RNA sequence: CUGGUAGUUAUGGCGAGAAGGUCACACCCGUUCCCAUCCCGAACACGGUAGUUAAGCUUCUCUGCGCCAAUGGUAGUUGGGGGCUUCCCCCUGCGAGAGUAGGUCGCUGCCGGG
RNA sequence: CUGAUAUGGAAUGUUUGUACCGCUUGUACAGGAUAGGUAGGAGCCGAAGAGACGUGUGCGCUAGCAUACGAGGAGGCAAUGGUGGGAUACUACCCUGGCUGUAUGACCAUUCUAACCCGCCACGCUUAGCGCGUGGGGAGACAGUGUCAGGUGGGCAGUUUGACUGGGGCGGUCGCCUCCUAAAGAGUAACGGAGGCGCCCAAAGGUUCCCUCAGAAUGGAUGGAAAUCAUUCGCAGAGUGUAAAGGCACAAGGGAGCUUGACUGCGAGACUGACAAGUCGAGCAGGGACGAAAGUCGGGCUUAGUGAUCCGGUGGUUCCGCAUG
RNA sequence: UGCUGGAAGGUUAAGAGGAGUGCUUAGCUUCGGCGAAGGUACGAAUUGAAGCCCCAGUAAACGGCGGCCGUAACUAUAACG
RNA sequence: GGUAGCGGAGAAAUUCCAAUCGAACUUGGAGAUAGCUGGUUCUCUCCGAAAUAGCUUUAGGGCUAGCCUCGAGGUAAAGAGUCAUGGAGGUAGAGCACUGUUUGGACUAGGGGCCCUUCUCGGGUUACCGAAUUCAGAUAAACUCCGAAUGCCAUGUACUUA
RNA sequence: CGGAAAAAGCGGAGCCGUAGCGAAAGCGAGUCUGAAUAGGGCGCAUAAGUAACAGGUCGUAGACCCGAAACCAGGUGAUCU
RNA sequence: GAUCCUGAGUACGGCGGAACACGUGAAAUUCCGUCGGAAUCCGGGAGGACCAUCUCCCAAGGCUAAAUACUCCCUAGUGAC
RNA sequence: AUAGCGUGAGGAAGGCAGACCCAGGGAACUGAAACAUCUAAGUACCUGGAGGAAGAGAAAGAAAAAUCGAUUUCCUGAGUA
RNA sequence: GCGGGGUGGAGCAGUCUGGUAGCUCGUCGGGCUCAUAACCCGAAGGUCGUAGGUUCAAAUCCUGCCCCCGCAAC
């Protein structure tokens, strides 16, 4: 169906895709993982004819539906409502072959059961990206991962992948440590056969000057001999070859600037018991409550719940909802609006640190943001590095109410890990959102509840 | 820091041959300069 | 005489001191127009002459610094020849640098006003 | 060792595949609620058996849907409205799968036997433990043989395994730039003394205009030995993308604007020089940039930043094109 | 590392397959060019063994069989950690 | 009597296979190839080198150039030597005007101590040192404000000479 | 062919030179490059070759003479061991 | 000239090799081994891949002197041996 | 019945000229200033067949605006393509 | 001279890939116990040998020195 043959694909300086040879089935199911930051969507979109290759050709057949990483439809509707809008347009396209970038990424647990079951269901070409593990188990047969700019493929599920990969780092910690211990080995015998060499020509006690100098020759020539090994050695040592010691990812780990420290216990927010509404239908019912400082406060509800609306009104300061002062908020959006898409994004974070400049560059270090990064347009990133760059904003931003609407869209494995890490090392207060239940249960010291109807409050997990 | 071949816009044809560094010069670089075949002064963009 | 403009290796300069002038050169006055300054009518640019020779500028004085500067000798040296050969001596020719006697506040030329 | 194929054929059967007939399948969200699509569509089904009730089975998103069975016997649903991307009845053509049935077509397995094989027996040629023939028995489409292909392969083979060098070897070096040596033109060796290169710059180029540094003395709020500021002194004690030498302040050092001469064809003549190559080049033409103009501009203050042919690739071309096109 | 055994998957040939693409031209076109059949050059999917990757085992198989700190009523050393 | 050399036999040593064995003897390809050594035969006459550059799987080889010879050419006679004149050039020497190395003296930021004290803050300060700054004097292949002799480039009609 | 192992005669097929330039098409005392009529390269201007002999040298052949250890092919040898 | 015949497991093609000056090269032509496998007169081959057109020619069967090569020999003879 | 056995009629067997040619099989030394493709070379050598010659040979040819008419050998083409 | 290393008290990572101070044992404190150990609860302790560089920032990249363990030399 789909033919990829000599694609370069090449990002500024760096090169973010290599590739000598690719093809797609018909039935195919794919998915095609790696870290943010390598060139997934890059390469869909050059499939999909949006973006054109440095090099190299892909050649399709029949139609082909893209379902788009970054929602750009600004309209009145729910993430998730833009989100299956969206993906059921691509389906109802009838297409041969279905593109789809990180489809998961503000639904729920329901959407994303209907949504894999009706792909199972589905019978055709598709390719997937999605950092969800389950969805990738029950949906795709091969898998393609973009590390060190080129496509290791595989097949199976992400479980077998796992597997698969498991294999080839045990088999090349086994070849480096091989290699390690012959070399060890060799240049010990070199320095053994160095030492001789050094001994073939100093005479012992036990010799004469004149009856020594009578071998000097024939001594200059077991030297040679030695010498001669070490070489042969240096040969065998060239033939072993440059066997390279296995790639050890760094972790992710955010540094937080010591902002301000109020008491544990301070109320952040009373918010009193009242009924909602946005277009006039009601959402929910607020019943009453308080949030303390250190409050780690997960919110939680389905799609089109009342989640974002509320916090909304939260920073638009309804007296329904007295956050006291001191608390200095910061909100980050499910869609991203948080940032200028004119400026660069050291300019749209050293605007909008009150911090020094050094520790701006730490957070972005801590956000492993490369140096080659800082002048790119916010136009220009990832959907996980824009994500990146709202929340080092917020770092840097002296705030101690963090608020947060699904920041775990677009992040890979390393950084949700370091997320969970944050939001529950952080000293100040947080209001988060996400449907993964794993961040959630492993941040989650107090919970928000949405359920028919009703808002409640519980000092739970 | 890479060479680069010039085409021009009116023949496609490759007139010239320089360099830029591939990080503060991003995009295809657009200059203009002299086309033998067309006698005149033309814009060639990178290839 | 003075305002420009040149050439000449600073003997031509640096410094100090003195006299003179809206005839010029200026300083100065203003920003109304051109045009201007990472700001600024300081500069540039424009429009004017109320005050002044203070300074720039012209002229003059000097040897403090600087620069030039021989003569004689010494060094080194081409060639030749001697030795005692880390090196050195002699014959002929050339010949310093340093330092000194001494020189220097410019010297020639063109155009215009007066 | 392994596979394909010929010698080399007869069945049966599993498991997939392909096409066809049938029968069930179709739930994001919102929405009466299980909405596949396209179109028709306002009426449509049905006492020759409707809605609804009871039971089981199957599916499944576990909401309910379909399917048959007992009684019963005519009633139901849609249109309409709203929901929504889209409408609900029913009709047909589709699509997506799932099952039955057929028909084809692969792989693999089991069996058979007539090819092939038997270093099994009996008989015969025949006084023969060879061979061949005949009859049985046994293996049997395997083996073996040929052709092709992958793997293993020091069992065997043909060869390679640097030069300088105070002997060879180790160590170091091997090409390019800069100083000293190098003896005041040039050149000039050593396993002689010191360092650098295998780049960078879309402005660190071109032009036009503008100005001038280091460092010290003080005076000063954070601010200090030393940030920035004012005055004075100051031929360069700075800078010159990068090593050093030469050179540069009437810029080649710093800013700003406009730009792309970091152009095409070439080039009298010189330098250097074994050859290969390298270097400088006024000027002519074309068409431009800057500047009023003069005029400057065929990269960067200069000198390193690189590698032959052969073979391949890309683009282009009023070239050829093995009788003619 | 070899040897043995396994049998799910990955990689893996020749051969089989032959989607298609160029060249050609009977006609169609105005020049440019478009072009059925056939022939021709090249050929993708799919299929495709052993071996290798992989898992167990195996040393009278090839082979291999370590460091640092401290510690006793004290002087040393360390049964011990 | 059998085993015969890409082989055989080996109580195994590179042992033996007709006085030959890390691969027999013989014949042929075969006049192997040899950048290696040796040798290369009569006479006189004229001229007469080099042992250098550069490149080289190159270093005791080769190739081109430089150097020799023979022949023929061509002239705005170009060669060589000296004299005169004009020039590039930074050596010897000398010098310190920069850069380094350095001696003595003046003088000091600052460090160490005795301390007075004391929130050791600031002083008495010490020749116990001491960055630097400055005066005089030394030094230099990779230092130069200077700077020869010689040698080099040329010009000339000078004066000889080939 | 002719003929004495001759000499003539015959034999003009072919070879060299007379025109070069260009990768070639091709143009031609010009040609190639190039936009050029420019300049420059090569040529012509600036005209002597050819056949045979002899001398020098070079190449292919053993190529100056002698000389390896070794390689390959066909055979002979177990009367020694 | 109704009809019929005109060299079949070849001619070609794939794979693997070789010979043609031609080292797989764009590789025509010829031959060997193995797989496949034609038309046969409105037919078939070649003209250096290949296609069309044109031209030339009839394979897969056989025979064939002379001119050419050599000299253990015979006869007569020659030599700036 | 064939095999087999026997008899009779023919035929061959082997040698050389250390030459010339046809086929089967087929080196290395050497050269490339190493060397492996390549060369040496289809040479030397083995073997088989022969004959006085052999082999080849009466176009499924060579060629191209023009045709020629079986093979072989020599001169040229040409050290060209 | 050649290799390893020098990170709380001990042993070890982390360095190659600059922002991340970690594992085990131990120490201090409070509990349990009649008391010690074990166990349970908390906490401290490293400017990464050192002096300088590069960088916005260094355990980490560059340089010099000083130490320890081996191996050589002697
Ligand atoms: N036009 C561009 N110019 C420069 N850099 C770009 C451009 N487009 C993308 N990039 C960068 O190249 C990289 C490729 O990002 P890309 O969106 O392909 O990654 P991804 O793996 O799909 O990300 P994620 O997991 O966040 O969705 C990113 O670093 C991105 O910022
Ligand atoms: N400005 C608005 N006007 C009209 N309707 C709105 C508006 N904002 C939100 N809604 C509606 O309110 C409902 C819930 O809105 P909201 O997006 O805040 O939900 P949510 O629980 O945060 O969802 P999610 O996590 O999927 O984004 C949706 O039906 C949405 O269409
Ligand atoms: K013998
Ligand atoms: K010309
Ligand atoms: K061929
Ligand atoms: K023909
Ligand atoms: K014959
Ligand atoms: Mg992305
Ligand atoms: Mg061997
Ligand atoms: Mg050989
Ligand atoms: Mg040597
Ligand atoms: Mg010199
Ligand atoms: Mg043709
Ligand atoms: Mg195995
Ligand atoms: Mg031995
Ligand atoms: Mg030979
Ligand atoms: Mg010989
Ligand atoms: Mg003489
Ligand atoms: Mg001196
Ligand atoms: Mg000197
Ligand atoms: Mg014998
Ligand atoms: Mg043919
Ligand atoms: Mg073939
Ligand atoms: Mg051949
Ligand atoms: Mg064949
Ligand atoms: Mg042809
Ligand atoms: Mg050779
Ligand atoms: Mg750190």
């Amino acid at each position: 169906t789909i033919e990829i043959n000599q694609l370069k694909i090449e990002v500024a300086d760096r090169v973010l895709v290599e590739i000598p040879h690719l093809l797609v089935s018909k039935k195919a199911r794919i998915g095609i993982i790696g870290q943010n930051g390598l060139g997934k969507t890059t390469l869909m979109e050059v499939i999909a004819g949006a973006k054109e290759a440095t090099s190299g050709t892909v050649t399709t057949q029949g139609k082909l539906a893209y379902i788009k990483q970054l929602s750009t439809d600004t309209s009145t509707k729910s993430g998730g409502e833009k989100t299956r809008k969206a993906t059921q347009h691509a389906m109802r396209q009838n297409p041969s072959v279905l593109l789809a970038d990180q489809p998961t990424s503000n639904l729920d647990v329901e959407s994303v059961k209907h949504l894999e079951r009706q792909w199972s269901d589905f019978h055709g070409a598709l390719i997937i990206i999605s950092h969800d593990r389950a969805f990738l188990d029950a949906l795709c047969t091969e898998i393609w991962e973009i590390k060190n700019q080129k496509i290791h493929v595989y097949k199976g599920n992400y479980h077998a992948y796992l597997e698969q990969k498991q294999q080839q780092e045990n088999q090349a910690e086994l070849a480096y440590k091989e290699f390690k211990n012959k070399k060890k080995q060799l240049q010990a015998s070199q320095t053994h056969h160095e030492i001789e060499a050094g001994r073939i020509v100093k005479p012992g006690k036990r010799l004469n000057n004149k009856e020594a100098s009578a071998f000097k020759a024939g001594k200059g020539t077991q030297q040679k001999k030695q010498h001669s090994t070490i070489k042969a050695l240096e040969k065998r040592i060239e033939r072993l070859g440059n066997v390279e010691k296995p790639h050890t990812t760094k972790p992710i780990k955010i540094i937080t600037p010591d902002n301000r420290v109020i008491k544990k216990g301070n109320t952040i927010l009373s918010a009193k018991e009242t009924a909602y509404e946005i277009a006039g239908r009601k959402l929910f019912e607020t019943k009453a409550f308080s949030i303390k400082a250190g409050d780690k406060v997960a919110l939680i509800g389905e799609n089109a719940s009342g989640k974002t609306t509320f916090l909304k009104e939260i920073i638009q300061e309804n007296p329904n909802l007295l956050c006291n002062p001191q608390a200095k908020i910061a909100y980050f959006d499910q869609e991203l609006n948080g940032l200028n898409q004119t400026k660069s994004l050291l300019e749209n974070i050293s605007e909008i640190s009150v911090q020094t400049k050094q520790v701006n560059r730490e957070v972005l270090g801590s956000m492993h943001f490369k140096e080659s990064d800082l002048h790119k347009e916010v136009r220009m990133l990832s959907g996980g590095e824009r994500v990146k760059l709202l929340l080092s904003m917020l770092l840097l931003s002296d705030a101690n109410f963090l608020i947060l609407d699904q920041p775990t869209n677009y992040l890979d494995i390393y950084a949700m890990e370091a997320l969970e890490t944050l939001i529950k090392q952080f000293a100040g207060t947080v209001l988060f959102v996400s449907h993964d239940r794993t961040f959630v249960n492993h941040v989650a010291e107090q919970l928000l509840v949405i359920e028919n109807n009703e808002m409640n409050f519980h000092r739970m997990t | 820091r890479v060479n680069i071949t010039l085409e021009c816009t009116e023949c496609g044809d490759r007139n010239y041959i320089t360099t830029k560094n591939k990080r503060e010069n991003p995009e295809r670089i657009e200059l203009k300069k002299y086309c033998p075949r067309l006698r005149r002064v033309t814009l060639h963009r990178e290839t």
